[PDB]
């Protein structure tokens, strides 16, 4: 069996920059007597199947862009994207096919750095529609930031609330590199219906204080 | 143009029986290599086998040999994956390619099958508007949502007024509740004039308890200014 070690897991490089994916096999995959590398590189974006990108090492696919090559020989290769665009987000994996079974690397997540951006931030109460069936759902919205690293609080009454929220972030946007992220406070429409002033606090470098955005409980 | 389209998602209990397809097209099916590929959530991509159509020579993984049938019908131009005996770990996204040969990359993908095993009941969501705040904005852009909460399993698909509003949407990874639901939330940001002349409805789909929600999102109205 052959191991397929990609370096580094995760790299991230600015908006027309190099970048540069190392792959690793445990055996050589160079079959000498005709000297060609049995190795491929692929992409694979969220919610698609994995495109080919190289083979044989080096050889672009067709209709695969400039910016895509692929070197090395025997043990080390390498995947470069000369120019990095925004739509280039994706996990990379590379695959060897010199002996069987078949076996690929796992994958090396590629992001854009660009400038950072504040998000902006909403609240909603839960609907009338919600609240009838017994159930009060908050959502907090943090639209369009980066960098990724962000922290929501909610409080209630003033009190900080702890493990009744979870969160869910998007793929990086490949337009415009940012990420969207949600926050959802559940509780009982009783528990809910205990307090009046219900709170999401926002802290992202982006912004100078953390942001707050709240709500009465049955304003509109 | 050489296409690979895969049978739709899959919802099984253990123990069941399933086979999925993948057929070929545009190109000579019994002159190249098929086989399959798993990918297991939040993983990487397993080789599972191969066969050639032209007289359905099988190789398969070690690691899948005796678990699967990897199977060929080239007079329909369809290759296919099956199991007797579905366990709840063999949910996962299946994906078939065209290969070129037994020591060859992978240049044709299907889109994928999804194939979910579980002993939970299959449950349609509830969907609720996040209706946009009657607050006065910042750079006249308002955000608004369809909250599709309490389902299983995995996916639900979510447009806006059928597919003609695109711009501005965000559509959560789902998140795994205590109770084994999933939840989910759509938003778009639009116009803070469009509230009062464009309609805005969330078109919540989910297949597997095929359940269809179209929820319109309107503003508030609680102030006579």
């Amino acid at each position: 069996d052959i191991v397929m070690t990609q370096s580094p897991d995760s790299l991230a490089v600015s908006l027309g920059e190099r970048a540069t994916i190392n792959c690793k096999s445990s055996q050589s995959v160079l079959y000498s007597s005709n000297n060609k590398n049995y190795l491929a590189w692929y992409q694979q974006k969220p919610g698609q199947p994995p495109k080919l990108l190289i083979y044989w090492a080096s050889t672009r696919e067709s209709g695969v862009p400039d910016r895509f090559s692929g070197s090395g020989s025997g043990t080390d290769f390498t995947l470069t994207i000369s120019s990095l665009q925004a739509e280039d987000v994706a996990v990379y994996y590379c695959q060897q096919y010199y002996s069987t079974p078949l076996t690929f690397g796992q994958g090396t997540k590629v992001e854009i750095k660009r400038t950072v951006a504040a998000p902006s931030v909403f609240i909603f109460p839960p609907s009338d529609e919600q609240l009838k069936s017994g159930t009060a759902s908050v959502v907090c919205l943090l639209n369009n930031f980066y960098p990724r690293e962000a922290k929501v609080q909610w409080k209630v009454d003033n009190a900080l609330q702890s493990g009744n929220s979870q969160e869910s972030v998007t793929e990086q946007d490949s337009k415009d590199s940012t990420y969207s992220l949600s926050s959802t406070l559940t509780l009982s429409k009783a528990d809910y219906e205990k307090h009046k002033v219900y709170a999401c606090e926002v802290t992202h470098q982006g912004l100078s204080s953390p942001v707050t955005k709240s709500f009465n409980r049955g304003e509109c | 143009e050489v296409q690979l389209v895969q049978s739709g998602a899959e919802v099984k209990k253990p123990g069941e029986s399933l086979k999925i397809s993948c057929k070929g097209s545009g190109y000579s099916f019994t002159s190249y290599w098929i086989g399959w590929v798993r990918q297991m959530p939040g993983k990487g991509l397993e080789w599972m086998g191969i066969i050639y159509p032209g007289d359905s020579d099988t190789r398969y993984s070690p690691s899948f040999q005796g678990q699967v049938t990897i199977s060929a019908d080239k007079s329909i131009s369809t290759a296919y994956l099956q199991w007797s005996s579905l366990k709840a770990s063999d949910t996962a996204m299946y994906y078939c390619a065209r290969y070129d040969g037994i020591y060859g990359e992978l240049d044709f993908w299907g889109q994928g099958t999804l194939v979910t095993v579980s002993s939970a009941s299959t449950k349609g969501p509830s969907v609720f508007p996040l209706a946009p705040s009657s607050k006065s904005t910042s750079g006249g852009t308002a955000a608004l949502g369809c909250l599709v909460k309490d389902y299983f399993p995995e996916p639900v698909t979510v447009s806006w007024n059928s597919g003609a509003l695109t711009s501005g949407v965000h559509t959560f990874p789902a998140v795994l509740q205590s109770s084994g639901l999933y939840s989910l939330s759509s938003v778009v940001t639009v116009p803070s004039s469009s509230l009062g002349t464009q309609t805005y409805i969330c078109n919540v789909n989910h297949k597997p308890s095929n359940t269809k929600v179209d929820k319109k999102v309107e503003p508030k109205s609680c102030h006579h200014h």
